[PDB]
């Protein structure tokens, strides 16, 4: 074996296991759907350098 | 709508409990089911 | 030829032979896991192959705008719309069979009349 | 005597079910801020009688500008193999 190894102890603890995976997307039945539409599109347009 | 659904509320995590505390996601790589509680 | 693969590890089960019953059991090189064979095939070198004839059609293949179309009707639902292409392996020394992909069931079909 | 604490991982909240959400910019970009998230309520999440539909309905707090309800697709039903841990320092002194 080897006599020495240099751990990093540290206090740890399990606080839940994932059980569903989820996607969320804005439903397009609101009315205020077609802004982030708009937010997306400008993300493109923006132009930050100078 | 009708009231054929359940709901809950949703809130937030204190944040006096998230300072000098970090919460990480673990994945185990294999094929099986892994249970660190009984395996 | 089908690749068995390890449930405890999933490395590769390549065979092995047990002269205690005479029979094909597959395992593995690093975990000593051990299953039975279904079948007595262990290499299937194809020299001359059929495989990648129609590789690449999916469920829109339809609407690629450079296919070129066809008025043949398809022996399975009584359509004539349907897109052609020859085979896609690139080795000189195929024939210039067609395959035709119908657009209403997505059925594969040769217009050849010497093998089908 | 290095540590006072004990340096096993506890699994008293194992057993605590948990959901793996991905969220857009913009609603990642609020959610995800030290400067906020007190406790307050952000919402409620409505599911179906019979399940299969998922949905989230945000508070008034948005100030009109993005859309008060969501769609929650479940990516994966059944999730395995999957944790949630964390981490502190422990205490140096005796
Ligand atoms: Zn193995
Ligand atoms: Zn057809």
């Amino acid at each position: 074996y080897i006599p020495y190894v240099k751990t990093i102890p540290k206090k740890t603890a399990i606080v839940g296991t994932v059980c569903h995976e989820c996607q969320v997307m804005p439903s397009m039945n609101d009315p205020n759907y077609h802004k982030i539409v708009e937010q997306r599109r400008n993300i493109v347009k923006l132009n930050n350098k100078e | 709508d009708p009231n054929e659904y359940n709901e809950f509320p949703l809130r937030a995590i204190p944040k006096e409990d998230l300072e000098n505390m970090r919460t990480h996601l673990l994945k185990f790589q294999s094929k099986k089911k892994i249970n660190p509680v009984t395996d | 030829t089908t690749f068995r693969f390890c449930r405890d590890c999933n490395n590769m089960l390549y065979p092995r032979e047990d002269k205690e019953n005479n029979r094909l059991l597959f395992e593995c090189r690093t975990c000593s896991y051990v299953e039975e064979a279904g079948s007595p095939l262990v290499y299937r070198h194809e020299l001359i192959t059929n495989i990648g004839e129609t590789a690449g059609v999916v469920q829109d293949i339809g609407s690629d705008p450079t296919l070129p179309r066809s008025d043949r009707e398809c022996p399975k639902c009584h359509s004539r719309e349907n897109v052609f292409f020859q085979s896609q392996q690139r080795r000189k020394d195929t024939s210039m069979v067609l395959f035709f992909v119908c657009l209403s069931c997505s059925h594969i079909f040769t217009s050849d009349q010497k093998n089908k | 005597k290095v540590y006072e604490e004990s340096l096993d991982l506890d699994l008293e909240r194992s057993n605590r079910q948990v959901w793996l959400v991905r969220l857009p910019m913009f609603l990642a970009e609020k959610w995800r801020d030290r400067n906020n998230l007190h406790g307050q309520e952000l919402g409620k999440i409505r599911i179906n009688k019979d399940g299969s539909k998922i949905t989230l309905l945000l508070n008034e707090n948005d100030n009109d500008s993005i859309p008060h309800e969501y769609d929650l697709e479940l990516t994966k039903k059944v999730v395995e193999n999957e944790y949630v841990f964390t981490e502190q320092n422990l205490k140096k002194y005796q």
